[PDB]
């Protein structure tokens, strides 16, 4: 009886949790930023030096955003002027500062919007990216050397990828490699030339008296994709009196024969590289292996050590293919693949050798390779007591493969559940972070003995306060259907009476490959939800979720908007079925997939549900981009898969939707989800006569993420839930 | 198509 | 104690009323539309010939949209395929059909997206327009002649007008004009080269994978106008053999010293054309009288019959100037111009003499010249009962100005107060309509006694029907602010009890020489509202409103959104003060200038109202359109009137809105009032943190007219308001 | 501009 988390709590984020950031440097050093001083720590020893201070850049005339210092500690470069673009793209200028004679680089400056720039990952060269071509600075004070002059906006991108390629292959603006040691600099070029343009009205400041048409190159699905290229140039013998030459490295014939994608690269020595490519259907993909040819200056892949990889049940890999982890010298590597009974986990191939060996098995799946000792190969799964949701540290000896040891099941096994790991330079130390379901927890580690050494941080501070507070609890447990579980979890309100009945949110993503019931602490919307309003906040892991192997995952290939979305109503009838639900008070919401499948449950017309939000929904997968689209539903073609596109509409089920209060909401500057899609939504309803109500957000995109708008969306939400509930 | 973040 | 009028009684139309659409044909012919029969009527002794049937038309392939008979009645032209564009502006397919040989013209026919069509005066000849260029066929079925090569799309409109005219000047698509007796084809040239672009997103059918970017030529607040030219072309002396030549007539010297617009020509004899200029400061404008010179094949206007037109209080006419209605002969005519005190009176010229006389006066106005005889000039205007509201026709004798009889005043003073009339050929009859406040009332009459026929339409039909319902009353009567009286109307809910609380919505227009204060009979939302929910529907006709003199409305000239919102606020606290009004239940909506209105009264922050809807609403005067905006405001800088334009808009009042619910409303497809307006009012009220609801209409227009989202809309906007008043 | 009108 003291008080609760209330939506102010949520929106003004009064209940702060605590990180420990930390970026290893050497392998027993680290950086860590202490209110505003970048330290430098002693991994043996916990003592800390101060690296450099707040006080330093009192006069540097603007608003630092972001710090990042070359790899041989001598120089420090500094973002600043950052300003967004998509979901990691961004512009921003750059001053590079001499941490010897303690000053500013004043001549041959990097460029006033730059797109991306890098450290090599030794010494301190420099590439960066502007007006979509690459530049070289060997020294920071020296002029930089252009390597492309094909760069041309929104057509030509050089060492920085498209719209397409940023979101859904490489998660990231940058698209340039170096090596090890950092003589080479590997990159890719997008070629956007016939891709179509999305366009849609942005209107500023009201001070703007035209709207801006933003168009932008975005490949809807079956429409005309980018085309790529790969190169690698030396870096070592960069002449200021020629232009530099780049070797390019073809993609494999079993890829040229149609639409292909280049999916992953990873260096494996100073002069082995390797690439993996996939085909515009990905159940087929193909790594090559590339030797620098020393005689002839070019590069090297031999077909004896290709690497094929596919699949009859799916699509290739979670989301795209996985990674290699090569061993120091370079002949083998371990990575990721699915077994025979679709399980994913660490094979261990040869080069030049078309078969490898499984160095796990079970009925789990392993996460992520960490790293890899000469022998020792640490890992992340979710093997522990049989919990996909779960999270853990794990290393193998190399030597017998049966020599497994976990490092983090038993170190609190009450409050942490969900592990990740960051390591030193070369594994001599780990840094644990354990993100629930207790508060989080960071610790440190040696490696020589997996000897824990000192707690880093561990949110004893926001512990105080939050007993203060009648927070909910979150069970987590799963339920049967045909002889296979599937995981759900719960966030319950406080002193939850479980011969009440309480009304119930399903909150839902549903995406293929997806998980929302695990063992994460959270302070969200959820949150507010159960403390203060007394409603049950209710997440299903049905068939297309991951880490269930994939038999469970692929279950959907070809199909999309079908069993995902019949399971979210199935657990539905479960969740009442237990008795503490109020029958007659459920709803459903999404963001995005979420809004997609919160969308065609109400179509569905179940009677299950009383109301529904979806925010940023996809409507029909036609308008959604292709990369993503496509790995799950091939080609809107009759001679392909269009059958099931048309099938699995939200604006079909618009007669449906007479059974429900419906809250359609989207931002108007939407580059992802387009506007396009709840507009169509809107019209279907309308033209049935179903009474709903939108709501737009200018200029607000996929995120709806500014402040202000944040704050008002969850209001706007939260008070809509309340009256469809009837509570006061 | 990613998840609404923390 | 029956039923009422209901929702569905207006939206699905339950309650027909009937009109009596006859066209003239002659001195003492008309014809009328009957049960798809086109007839001919005899005025005089009302006996009717069928002119062409049913039947003619059953396998012409296409749904016939209009007719329209050559004056000559030897033609008849067929309008299908018709498409909408802006307010009068669309595109059509045309064929003729030849009456005597009773058959459908195949040869030489007009182009299908034809964009405007019209008959000459007499005979057979037709001219049209067909991508921007204008043609003539002097027979039906020969070739037709090319006038004009320089049309281009949204660049050169030859004998159309562009987007700005059309809407804010001309009323009309159509900018080319025949001379009396088919001599002279006139037409106007609009150059838009810079004119800017607006742009707004189209979705069509679910269909279409990527959006359609409409973008067209509008001029914004201060920006680029369009520039015009006219001319006169001879279709006597047309050559098949040479391109035909075109008259150009420049234009005052007085007006080409800067921007300016074509906005009246009028032909006055058969030799004489007089065109009216107005420059971009709008108190300002100029009058030609111009005449064929058979000698030199030119047209010249002396300097010496030149009239000019201007104010200082504000703007010239009610939204431009008046047209002026020539004698037989042609060197007099009667043009109404505002007097000495401000009122709005019939003036008589001569064509070379500065000076004219009134031949009316009073404290009223003349609304319209409705017809002019060689002895007798007839006439509308407000001046019966002293009232502004109503409308009767007048005949003034020229010879004798204190001659002037009433020809509809006492017809039928209780059902009748609201006339417009439709004369015959050469005033020989005449047909009125009355349209309130009783149910509307059509006769017809002879000039020669002023002596009244028969009567053609009397809706005793929808009166049967109507004593079955409980129908609203409406009240008309004014209050009196500063010495001078405002009227007002009142909607009042069935068995109105002048001593209980009702609850009262206040329906607001409040544009510069608007009227919302009438005495027509309406069956409408407020109909609805009254009648099954007891709701008092009000209007005021506050500063700014027309037909009571320039002083009430100039009264906001160069000072738009201050008077006008502040008396509709006055107007409901003396509602309030009536006693029968329930003071903590009132709302207020409108559309267009009505929403912008209804904007600013909620942002405010007078607390006399509770909530309002506003549909479409202007947001900030630089946003719409230059003709209109500019009328009233001048232009946007610092040395002109810049401060007022800033200091209105709705967005600085985002704050004062945390105290009322509002409902903004817009179509995403509007051209007019862009949808921009309210994207940017409605993030103003996101970032000051103030809830509220949006809707937004998926491709539609300025109307929201298309059927299902008209239904869908006055069904939205319904439950709101009952919602906000507790209503059941 | 003008008023629309049903
Ligand atoms: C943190 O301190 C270390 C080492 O000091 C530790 O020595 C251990 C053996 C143990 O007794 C412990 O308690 C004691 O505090 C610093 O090491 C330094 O490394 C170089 C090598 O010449 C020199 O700069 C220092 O003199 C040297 N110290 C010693 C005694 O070897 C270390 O740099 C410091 N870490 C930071 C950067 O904070
Ligand atoms: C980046 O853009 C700015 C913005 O105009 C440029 O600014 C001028 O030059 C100096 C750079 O040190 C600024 O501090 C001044 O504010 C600017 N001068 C003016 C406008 O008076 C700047 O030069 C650009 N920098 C680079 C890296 O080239
Ligand atoms: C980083 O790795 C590359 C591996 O090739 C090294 O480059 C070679 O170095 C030797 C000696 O400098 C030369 O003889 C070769 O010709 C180099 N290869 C070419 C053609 O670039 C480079 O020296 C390495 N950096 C180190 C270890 O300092
Ligand atoms: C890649 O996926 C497709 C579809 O999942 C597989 O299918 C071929 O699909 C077409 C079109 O429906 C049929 O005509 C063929 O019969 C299918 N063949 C097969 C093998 O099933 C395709 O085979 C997959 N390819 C790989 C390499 O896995
Ligand atoms: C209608 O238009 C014109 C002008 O009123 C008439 O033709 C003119 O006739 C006069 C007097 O007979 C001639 O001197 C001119 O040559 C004609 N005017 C021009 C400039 O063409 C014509 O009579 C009228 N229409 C008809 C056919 O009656
Ligand atoms: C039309 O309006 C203009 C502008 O409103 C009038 O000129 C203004 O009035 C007086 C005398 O010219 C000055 O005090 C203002 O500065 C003028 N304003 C400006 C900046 O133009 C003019 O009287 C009116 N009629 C015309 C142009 O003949
Ligand atoms: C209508 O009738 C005309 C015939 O003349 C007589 O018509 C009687 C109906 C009657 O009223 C008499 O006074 C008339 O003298 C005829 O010439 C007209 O053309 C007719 N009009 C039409 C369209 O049929
Ligand atoms: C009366 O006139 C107006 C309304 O016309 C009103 O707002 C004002 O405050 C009063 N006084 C004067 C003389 O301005
Ligand atoms: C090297 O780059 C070229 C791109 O094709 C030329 O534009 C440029 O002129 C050339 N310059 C040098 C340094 O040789
Ligand atoms: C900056 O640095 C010093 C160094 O320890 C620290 O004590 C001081 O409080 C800091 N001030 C801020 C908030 O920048
Ligand atoms: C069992 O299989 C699936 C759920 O995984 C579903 O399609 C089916 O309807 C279920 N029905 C039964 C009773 O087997
Ligand atoms: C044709 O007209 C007659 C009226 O005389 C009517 O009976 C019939 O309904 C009409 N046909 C059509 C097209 O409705
Ligand atoms: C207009 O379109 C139709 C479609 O069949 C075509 O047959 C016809 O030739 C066109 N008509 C004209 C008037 O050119
Ligand atoms: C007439 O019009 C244009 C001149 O602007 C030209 O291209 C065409 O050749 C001319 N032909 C005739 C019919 O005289």
């Amino acid at each position: 009886s003291r008080k609760t988390y209330t939506l102010t709590d949520y929106l003004k984020n009064t209940y702060r949790l605590k990180l420990y950031s930390l970026r290893w440097i050497s392998d027993h050093e680290y950086l860590y930023k202490q209110e505003n001083n970048i330290l430098v720590f002693n991994a043996e020893y916990g003592n800390s030096s101060v690296f450099l201070e707040n006080s330093t850049f009192d006069e540097f005339g603007h608003s630092i955003n972001d710090y990042s210092i070359s790899p041989d500690g001598q120089f420090i470069l500094l973002e600043y002027n950052y300003v967004k673009q998509w979901r990691h793209s961004y512009t921003a200028s750059y001053d590079i500062y001499d941490l010897n004679k303690r000053q500013l680089i004043t001549e041959e400056r990097i460029p006033n919007n730059t797109q991306w720039v890098t450290w090599s990952p030794v010494g301190h060269k420099l590439a960066y990216v502007w007006n979509n071509d690459i530049y070289v600075k060997i020294e920071p004070n020296l002029p930089s050397y252009r390597i492309t002059w094909t760069g041309k906006e929104d057509i030509i991108y050089n060492g920085i990828t498209d719209w397409v390629y940023e979101e859904e292959v490489f998660s990231a603006y940058s698209a340039l490699w170096w090596s090890p040691n950092g003589t080479f600099l590997a990159y890719a070029q997008f070629n956007d030339t016939e891709v179509p343009l999305i366009e849609y009205s942005f209107y500023s400041d009201e001070s703007l008296q035209y709207p801006k048409t933003v168009r932008v190159p975005y490949p809807k699905a079956g429409a005309v994709n980018p085309t790529v290229k790969f190169f690698v140039v030396n870096t070592d013998s960069l002449s200021s009196v020629t232009n530099a030459t780049s070797i390019q490295i073809t993609a494999p014939a079993s890829m040229l024969i149609g639409d292909h994608y280049l999916c992953d690269v990873t260096w494996a020595t100073q002069e082995r590289i390797s690439l993996q490519w996939l085909r515009r259907i990905q159940n087929y993909s193909v790594m090559d292996i590339c030797d620098y040819d020393e005689s002839s200056g070019r590069w090297n892949c031999l077909v004896a050590r290709q690497h094929i990889e596919m699949s009859t049940t799916g699509w290739v890999g979670r989301f795209r293919p996985s990674e290699p982890h090569f061993t120091l010298d370079g002949n083998s590597f371990y990575k990721i693949i699915s077994n025979e009974e679709g399980y994913r986990h660490i094979c261990y191939f040869q080069i030049d050798k078309k078969d490898c060996t499984f160095i796990t098995k079970g009925t789990w799946e392993v996460i992520g390779i960490e790293a890899l000792t000469s022998d020792y190969l640490y890992y992340i799964s979710n093997e522990y007591k049989g919990m996909p949701g779960g999270r853990n540290l794990y290393k193998i000896q190399l030597s017998d493969y049966t020599k497994v040891t976990c490092l983090s099941c038993e170190l609190n096994p009450e409050r942490c559940q969900y592990y990740s790991v960051s390591f030193s330079k070369e594994a001599k130390y780990y840094q644990l972070r354990c993100s629930g379901p207790g508060l989080p927890l960071y610790t440190l580690h040696s490696s020589v003995n997996d000897k824990g050494l000192r707690v880093l941080e561990d949110n004893s501070a926001l512990d105080k306060m939050l007993q203060n507070v009648q927070m909910p609890s979150k069970k987590l447990d799963f339920i049967i259907l045909n002889e296979t579980k599937f995981w759900y979890q719960m966030i319950l309100p406080p002193h939850f009476d479980k011969s009440k009945k309480y009304p119930l949110l399903l909150d839902v993503y549903a995406g293929p490959c997806s998980q929302k019931a695990d063992t994460v602490f959270r302070l969200n919307w959820a949150t507010y939800l159960a403390s203060t309003e007394n409603i049950i906040v209710a997440s299903f892991d049905g068939r297309g979720s991951g880490y269930q192997g994939d038999k469970i995952m692929h279950a959907i290939n070809r199909r999309l908007g079908t069993f995902e979305v019949e399971d979210q109503i199935e657990a539905a009838r479960q969740f009442s079925k237990m008795g503490f639900v109020d029958n007659k008070r459920i709803a459903i919401w999404g963001w995005s997939y979420g809004g997609y499948v919160t969308s065609m449950v109400l179509g569905s017309g179940s009677g299950v549900f009383k109301c529904g939000i979806a925010v940023a929904p996809v409507s029909r997968w036609e308008y959604y981009d292709s990369v993503y689209t496509e790995r799950y539903m091939g080609l809107p073609t009759p001679e392909d898969n269009l059958d099931h596109y048309r099938n699995s509409t939200v604006m079909s089920r618009a007669e449906n939707f007479k059974q429900v209060e419906y809250l359609l909401i989207h931002g108007t500057a939407d580059d992802n989800v387009h506007f396009q899609q709840s507009a169509q939504i809107s019209k279907a309803l309308v033209d049935v006569g179903v009474d709903f109500q939108a709501m737009w957000y200018t200029d607000e995109d996929h995120g709806i993420a500014s402040s202000t708008a944040h704050q008002h969306i969850y209001t706007h939400m939260s008070h809509f839930i309340k009256q469809c509930f009837s509570l006061p | 198509m990613w998840p609404v973040d923390p």
